């Protein structure tokens, strides 16, 4: 239908185009996880291990946008890259404009506004990726802001994304009620990573190797990716179950 | 497949072959026949000068582009024009700024590109005209074919337009003979006449219709007609 | 569907129908391979000889870029040649400004954004070539391949065109024999055999083998075509074992 | 001679009790040649009064300019022009030519219609917003006028007293100026009505 | 023009004189020089008067825009940055030179900004033409970690040295104390040297001293529909 | 105004004074001019403070983008981006910028960008008012791959003579030590080195 | 409008029978202050050309970078090229001249005086001059600035005309350049003791002799005089 | 080629000249003042309730209790002050002026009422 194609309001008044973007962002099947520790923000994504024709390490879904701010991407790769530019770019420009490091909350707001402009542009087809910013924010400390392809955005205590998102959510919900707070337990940055690794394994039911994950960790003034072998230190106690 | 997909340059068939491209080729088949060939030291183009009627003058289809350059057309007349003036422009820029004559090969890469821009674009015309370009640079004689696709190919000898069958066969046979022949303008020019007779249904052999161009390491780009082509006819 | 009759509409597929078609065209191009070695890369390509009237090694498919980036491409010849030319212009700006040769992943990114825009818009027809590129920059040797999708990744082997299937199988030996990659001189010989067995799938026309390399130990980390005696020798190795 | 002082002219305003006054002389000269004995330069937009000193062609220009802008104000917002908003409006325009400023001295006088609050404000070439409520002076002979206004004026003047005070201030400066001397007009502006008085004074 | 800035422990205090001059004539007896970029970012302006008000108004809006956009009180440095670029473009013809002060969630700051585009940080700064006079007190008495109370004396006394030596410094001293976690305490007319004094003699004129040649009554009032 | 950088074995040490005068008046005696453009590429500013300050912010943001997309800038890369803006605008903007930064592979690198605007790698670099005064003293005393403590001392020895000869040089000798350790501040009062 | 800030100095050069010789000392002066005492002013492009650039160092690097790109541009399209349409001293030369005059027309030149020396594909010797206003000439002997007046006259004693070119051997030419540079060090202050030498010979390619020193300083006349005393 | 704003507003506000004021702005770009209006699914329900219980001449304090009840028809599963955002534009707050010591500047007219504050207003219903 022509009704499917028009960028301008659909007869329903809720776009077909928007529902479509939502389809897209589950083609790759990346289950990702982001939680807020006490003073640490853990992001984990499946690192696929393809054939030898590609290097496995190089393949990634976790990207360092700026200092403190990391981004996990869910949905197709070429569109991921397109989006990525604009966010890296603005963090720099804000620092020039305003002479201080950009806060997390403000970067997400900018990108919702760009998303909406896309459906007002006739030529342009709306980007069909999930941008979830994680950081140790300047004021607010651990912060999670998940951004939708449509352009809806909302903050999170914890979240997962994927087609199998549903299973992970339940564990995280019940956990937080027993713990009676919103932060994953232990001040220590190291053991919170391990509580995240473990909870990913449970929900999905599949044990993942160091090969099958990538672990990005937020501290004060850096976002950085751990070594392959760091992951293993956690994994080993857990792996016998 | 009129309209729908493959009806505009942007829209793909599922396979991804533009039907329009083949049509642009058809324009060349409808086009005036021309046979081009070379040797290391000379490049010789022979083209039949088409005419409407007796009183209409036999019209040149070989166009001198530059002193050391020239081209011949087979296909759509408006397109050839926009392209030809551009050939001239580029050659002038290099001579002025960078000293050098524009090399024949390197001019072709640009020409390719120009054709592809119209294929990227909404609207515009992919050029629907094929051009045999001959030239004398510091790499000596060359002969290119420019396709409506864009592709430029260095060939010993080729022919485009109407009934290409007879001259192509003829060239394959005499391939070895004209490539060894160098240092002989007059003999290359003979080979080329003999070649165009095969293609034609003997429409004319008149001095009046055949126009022969030659550029090489010896002769500059000179257009030969009447008496000068009566030697070899 | 009407998504094939209007570019850059979000399909319920999630990828526009036209862009998909564009990929398919890569296959109609020639077996082109690339081999990542231990101190450089090799590019190798099957160039079908159309006729006796074609002229040896003059319309070579291998194209030089920068002075350290070796480039070859499969699919629409016109589309790719413009893309390679676009690529130099980008590299050019990079050199003036930052006074330094482009890193190979920098080069991939820049090209990546260019493709992306030209598919996200109705106005500009999707690109329909896959490009094998890389060489020896500052961070040493890399082999990358750029999908017309606009994904790119690092690789240790690349193979594309029709006869990629043959090619991938022969590339698996390389990794097992050496995680490093094979020695750059010895890999010239392996590369010829790969192109030649994959010309048994594209035998219907004649072919010419064209190899190039950018290798720190045998090229000083500048780009060069392998020609002459190394090239003629390579053909023999291949001919001998497929007998 | 800078373009403002070719044409000079003077404006002097004072607040009184539940009233303001805005007053000027009527001499228009260009250099040695005096051009018209009678010439006005105090205009009113609603109950808000603006006299304007300085270069005559720029006076005319700005008067049109403001008449244009203030029309829109009363139509769109569906309320009379106040002095408070009007002070900002004069200021905004003046600043847009920073480089090569309008060669004028505008003076606002009017009463806020929401509390009877007497309001005067002044301006120079460059858009300064002067908040003196005692008095405001402007022109070439501004300096002279200030000196009158500072001795004669007293806080709290009855309307009929304020009328005498301002008149003597305007008059004596006039005769110690070159580019003034010919006639005078005083606007005494009250919330209920305006009385406008052409005085009798010495003439060259 | 004498303007001071003094950091104290739990905030900062900015002060400047109210007296305004246009040439050697006193334009305004009082008119405060302390302008509001935002509720807890105040600055006091020196230079060309017109430019100082205008730039504060134009920039003001963008800062206000920022605040609401971000749902967060902008940084003191954010105002600093935005201010600096504006001036820099015109290479200082726009001649606003300002002491930028404020408190924010990050902490307390005191900077100076010049029209050319140069910045500094100071514990204690002075600006205007009376910078020379005010500083001298400051440098002779200031110690590390002055109390709020002590900052306020040192500060006011310093403005007095400006007053008496610089002609353009004068009348009431106005002070705005911005403290962490609290609404700025604008201390209007902290200091008063002396004020206008009534003239010895009366300058009341009996009515009929002014002569009235003609009269025309204007009706700005609404003519009847009838 | 006197600024300097001197290479040594283990990296480079950036030094500056901090006294900036407007006319005869000392406008600020504790002026900061070691400005971080990158984690271990810092710059030293002299000339017009207004102009160098603007320049340094523009470069800064540029190197952040370069880090994210193209990978980490080296000291050379930075020197070019400083150069290009300085060159086209050689006349409008006055700039004496020393771009120095520390790679573990190449130890300390020092590149001086004069007013004219050109890249010149030097084992050591001097600029500002005070450099004329010490030009020969430093050449006499230059020593390549010296100890880290000797490097501290040298900066101190040379600058004390700059203060004597130039009364606009002076205030705290601040330092940014770039070695692989990280980034370390040293601060040395006048009181120490002037009497030394 | 570009005005000189950082400065350069004289370049001497000559034709001989089988090639050409260009030489220049290695200085990047900032006026009276000899700030940089080893900034190499001879920039080879391939073995084919060595382009001597005097005047501002800032613009020496601007052009240096243009040439770096120009090599790459040439190598794009028909890369089996190596001596055909591949760069010649004349190719290079023509490019610089055209840019230069356009820069002068915007009343803001690149402020340099330049001598292109090199050997054509024919083997013919090339020496052609171009400078900031855009004065173009070729001459058997060429020198700039201070060199023009002082090291040019000695060169002419040898290669007085066209016919003298063949008689001048690469050996005489070598003595000639080297001797001349000593004189310039003696009586010009700018000139340093260090100098570089480049020989483009059709047979031996590029022989680039760096960091040669001027010796045999004259103080034999210094000791004779004591003036008034 | 640019679709209408997907949203219709109420702009409620306070200014001096024309006192408290209440508006609707339509994505068409027509606007109208009202005595009372409500929008959304439950617009039918709400408007009639306001009519019955209230008129402008009644004080504000009564309306807040009324408005909660009205919205409470809409949904009864949760009405907790977390999920309900309630604000007033009314009197100035000279505290929230934020640069006290100057009184003449109007404080903020708007004051957003916290969840706790809502809960207080729920026990007054």
């Amino acid at each position: 239908g022509y009704d499917r194609h028009i960028t301008i309001f659909s007869p329903e008044g809720r776009l077909y185009q928007v529902e479509y973007a939502f389809k897209a962002t589950n083609q790759t099947n990346i289950n990702s996880l982001a939680v807020r520790g006490k003073d640490c923000t853990v992001v984990i994504s499946q690192k696929k291990v393809p054939d030898k024709l590609l290097d496995p390490t190089t393949v990634s879904y976790i990207f360092c946008i700026s200092r403190t701010i990391g981004m996990v991407v869910n949905g197709p790769i070429p569109d991921a890259r397109n989006a990525a530019l604009r966010a890296k770019a603005e963090a720099a420009e804000f620092r020039y404009k305003y002479g201080y490091d950009m806060p997390c909350d403000v970067l997400a707001k900018r990108m919702a506004n760009l998303s909406q402009i896309y459906t007002q542009r006739a030529y342009m087809r709306p980007l069909g990726v999930i941008l979830t910013f994680v950081s140790v924010d300047e004021e607010l400390g651990p912060s999670i802001y998940k951004t939708d392809p449509a352009g809806y955005y909302v903050g999170y205590k914890a979240t997962a994304t994927g087609p199998k998102q549903q299973e992970i959510t339940t564990n995280l919900e019940n956990h937080f009620k027993k713990s009676k707070i919103d932060h994953i337990n232990e001040e220590s940055w190291e053991k919170v990573v391990e509580f995240a690794i473990t909870h990913m394994i449970d929900a999905l039911g599949t044990e993942f190797s160091k090969n099958d994950l990538e672990v990005g960790v937020a501290t004060k003034d850096k976002f950085f990716t751990l070594s392959a072998e760091n992951i293993e230190e956690r994994l080993v106690a857990i792996a016998e179950q | 497949f009129r309209n729908n997909y493959d009806g505009d340059t942007v829209t793909f068939s599922p396979t991804g072959r533009l039907f329009q491209v083949e049509y642009a080729l058809e324009a060349i088949k409808q086009g005036s026949v021309t046979v081009g060939l070379r040797s290391n030291t000379h490049a010789v183009l022979v083209a039949l000068k088409r005419n409407a009627d007796e009183l209409s003058s036999y019209q040149k289809k070989i166009i001198k582009c530059d002193e050391h350059m020239g081209l011949s057309l087979a296909g759509l007349a408006p397109d050839a024009r926009v392209l030809s003036n551009y050939l001239r422009q580029q050659c002038n820029y290099s001579s002025l700024v960078f000293n050098r004559k524009l090399a024949v090969e390197r001019a072709g890469h640009l020409l390719c590109d120009k054709a592809q821009k119209n294929t990227q674009s909404y609207g515009g015309r992919p050029y629907g005209v094929g051009l045999l370009i001959i030239g004398y640079d510091k790499s000596g004689a060359h002969l290119l074919e420019f396709q409506p696709s864009g592709n430029v190919t260095e060939l010993y000898g080729t022919a485009i337009g109407a009934r290409s069958q007879g001259a192509k066969t003829y060239l394959e046979r005499t391939l070895d003979t004209f490539i060894k022949i160098d240092g002989n303008p007059d003999e290359l020019i003979k080979a080329g006449v003999e070649a165009i007779s095969q293609s034609l249904r003997d429409e004319s052999l008149t001095v009046d219709n055949l126009s022969i161009a030659i550029v090489g390491k010896d002769t500059p780009f000179t257009i030969y007609d009447g008496e000068a082509v009566a030697k070899y006819i | 569907t009407g998504y094939d009759l209007s570019n850059s509409v979000f399909s319920p597929d999630g990828r526009n129908f036209q862009v998909e078609y564009a990929v398919k065209a890569v296959e109609n191009g020639t077996t082109s391979i690339g081999i990542k070695c231990n101190d450089g890369v090799v590019f190798a390509v099957e160039k079908l000889i159309t006729s006796k009237l074609l002229v040896p090694q003059k319309n070579v498919k291998i194209q030089v870029v920068d002075r350290h980036i070796g480039c070859v491409y499969s699919g629409l010849i016109p589309d790719g040649r413009h893309l390679v030319n676009r690529g130099r212009e980008e590299a050019a700006s990079f050199k003036k400004l930052y006074k330094t040769p482009i890193p190979i992943p920098a080069f991939a990114d820049r090209l990546g954004q260019y493709v992306q825009a030209h598919t996200l818009y109705n106005s500009v027809r999707p690109f329909g070539v896959s490009t094998i590129f890389g060489g020896v920059d500052k961070n040493g040797a890399h082999l990358y391949m750029l999908e017309p999708s606009g994904s790119y990744w690092g690789y240790k082997g690349a193979a594309t065109g029709k006869g990629r299937q043959s090619a991938k199988a022969e590339l698996e030996k390389l990794v097992d024999h050496h995680p490093e990659g094979l020695s750059a001189r010895e890999a010239v010989k392996q590369a010829a055999k790969i192109i030649y067995l994959a010309h048994e799938d594209n035998k219907e026309k004649d072919f010419e083998l064209e190899i190039s390399w950018c290798s720190l130990s045998e090229t000083n980390g500048l780009h060069k075509f392998v020609k002459g005696d190394l090239l003629q020798e390579a053909i023999d190795f291949a001919q001998k074992e497929i007998n | 001679s800078d373009p403002s002082s070719i044409n000079g002219g003077i404006v002097v305003a004072m607040t009184g009790k539940d009233c303001v006054a805005i007053a000027c002389d009527l001499r228009l000269g260009s250099q040695s040649l005096g051009v018209s004995n009678k010439f006005e330069k105090i205009f009113h937009y609603g109950h808000v009064f603006l006299g304007i000193t300085g270069l005559a062609t720029d006076v005319t220009t700005l008067n049109e300019m403001f008449r244009y802008k203030t029309n829109l104000y009363k139509l769109k917002e569906e309320r009379a022009i106040e002095p408070e908003t009007f002070t900002q409006l004069v200021s905004s325009s003046l600043y847009e030519r920073r480089f090569g400023p309008y060669f004028v001295g505008p003076v606002v006088a009017g009463i806020n219609s929401k509390s009877g609050k007497p309001f005067i404000a002044g301006f120079d070439l460059i858009g300064c917003i002067d908040e003196a409520k005692d008095f405001i002076v402007s022109g070439t002979a501004s300096d002279q006028l200030f000196g009158m206004c500072e001795s004669l004026y007293e806080p709290n003047l009855e309307p009929e007293d304020l009328f005498e005070t301002i008149s003597q201030a305007l008059l004596n400066a006039a005769d110690r100026d070159a580019l003034s001397g010919w006639g005078a007009v005083v606007y005494i502006i009250k919330k209920d009505e305006v009385v406008k008085r052409y005085l009798k004074m010495r003439q060259d | 023009t004498t303007i001071v800035g003094v950091k104290f422990n739990n905030g900062v205090v900015i002060a400047a004189d109210t007296r305004s001059t246009q040439g050697p004539i006193v334009a305004d007896k009082n008119c405060a020089k302390l302008h509001r970029i935002s509720p807890k970012i105040w600055c006091a302006g020196a230079g060309t008067a017109a430019d100082t008000e205008a730039v504060t108004q134009l920039i003001g809006s963008n800062i206000e825009l920022h605040s609401l956009y971000t749902s967060r009180e902008p940084r003191v440095v954010s105002a600093l940055q935005m201010l600096k670029q504006h001036l820099f473009k015109y290479q200082g013809h726009i001649g606003a030179y300002l002491i930028v002060a404020g408190v924010d969630p990050t902490g307390s700051h005191l900077f100076s900004i010049h029209a050319h585009g140069s910045t500094d940080v100071g514990y204690y700064l002075s600006l205007g033409s009376g910078s020379l006079a005010a500083m001298a007190v400051l440098e002779s008495h200031w110690k590390q970690d002055l109390t709020k109370e002590e900052a306020i004396k040192l500060a006011s006394d310093a403005i007095q040295a400006g007053i008496w030596n610089d002609l353009g410094s004068g009348s009431n001293v106005d002070v705005c104390v911005m403290e962490i976690g609290k609404d700025a305490e604008y201390l209007r007319n902290y200091l008063t040297p002396n004020v206008r004094e009534e003239k010895q003699k009366s300058y009341k004129f009996p009515r009929g001293t002014t002569a009235v040649l003609k009269e025309s009554i204007v009706n700005i009032c609404d003519i009847q529909e009838e | 105004t006197s600024i300097m950088a001197v290479t040594f074995k283990d990296g480079v040490i950036l030094g500056a004074d901090s006294r900036t005068t407007t006319g005869a008046y000392i406008a600020n005696r504790v002026t900061d001019k070691l400005t971080r453009v990158h984690d271990k590429i810092w710059c030293c500013r002299s000339g017009s403070a207004a102009d160098t300050q603007a320049i340094a912010d523009i470069v800064q943001y540029h190197l952040e983008l370069y880090t994210s997309q193209y990978g980490t800038p080296s000291t050379e890369t930075a020197a070019s981006v400083f150069k290009e803006l300085c060159y086209e605008n050689k006349d409008n903007l006055t700039a004496g910028i020393i771009v120095a930064g520390y790679d573990d592979k190449n130890k300390g690198e020092v590149y001086t960008i004069p007013l004219g605007g050109s890249v010149h790698k030097l084992p050591y670099a001097i600029a500002g008012s005070g450099s004329t005064f010490i030009y020969g003293y430093c050449d006499k005393n230059f020593r390549e791959n010296m100890s880290k403590e000797e490097t501290v001392d040298f900066i101190k020895h040379s600058l004390s003579q700059a203060i004597k000869w130039d009364g606009s040089s002076g205030g705290v000798i601040r330092m940014v030590v770039l070695t692989a350790a990280g980034v370390e501040r040293l601060i040395f009062y006048p009181d120490e080195y002037e009497q030394l | 409008t570009q005005q000189p800030i950082v400065t350069g100095t004289s370049v001497i050069s000559m034709k001989y029978d089988n090639g050409v010789i260009i030489a220049a000392d290695n200085l990047g002066s900032y006026g009276s202050l000899l700030r940089f005492n080893g900034v190499e002013r001879l920039i080879p492009v391939g073995d084919n050309t060595v382009v001597g650039i005097s005047g501002d160092i800032s613009d020496m690097q601007h052009i240096e970078r243009l040439l770096k790109d120009l090599v790459t541009e040439n190598a794009y399209d028909n890369p089996l090229a190596d001596a055909e349409e591949a760069l010649e001293p004349s190719y290079i030369f023509e490019y610089l001249a055209t840019v230069m005059y356009q820069r002068r027309s915007k009343m803001n030149p690149l402020w340099n005086a330049i001598i292109v020396a090199g050997v054509q594909s024919n083997g013919d010797q090339f020496l052609r001059y171009v400078n900031l206003l855009g004065v173009t000439y070729s001459s058997p002997t060429l020198a700039t600035g201070f060199g023009a007046h002082m090291a040019n006259p000695l060169l002419r004693k040898v290669v007085d005309r066209e016919s003298d070119i063949p008689k001048t051997t690469v050996q005489v030419a070598e003595e000639a350049i080297v001797n001349a540079m000593r004189v310039l060090y003696y009586r010009d202050a700018r000139s340093s003791r260090n100098f570089s030498l480049a020989i483009i010979d059709k047979n031996t390619g590029l022989t680039f002799k760096k960091n040669l020193q001027v010796e045999n300083m004259k103080w034999d006349f210094a000791k004779d005089i004591k003036g008034y005393g | 080629g640019v679709r209408p704003f997907g949203v219709s507003l109420l702009i409620a506000g306070h200014d001096e000249f024309n006192g408290f004021s209440l508006y609707q702005v339509d994505p068409s770009g027509s606007y109208f003042p009202w005595k009372a209006t409500a929008i959304g699914k439950g617009s039918v329900a709400a408007k009639t309730f306001l009519e019955k219980r209230w008129n402008d001449e009644l004080e504000l304090e009564d309306a807040i209790h009324i408005a909660l009840l009205t919205l409470k028809e809409s949904v009864e599963g949760e009405f907790n002050g977390d999920t309900i955002e309630l604000a007033i534009i009314g009197d100035e707050n000279p505290d929230l002026l934020g640069y006290t010591g100057i009184p003449t500047d109007k404080g903020p007219r708007f004051r957003k009422l916290t969840s706790q504050e809502i809960n207080d207003r729920l026990e007054a219903l």
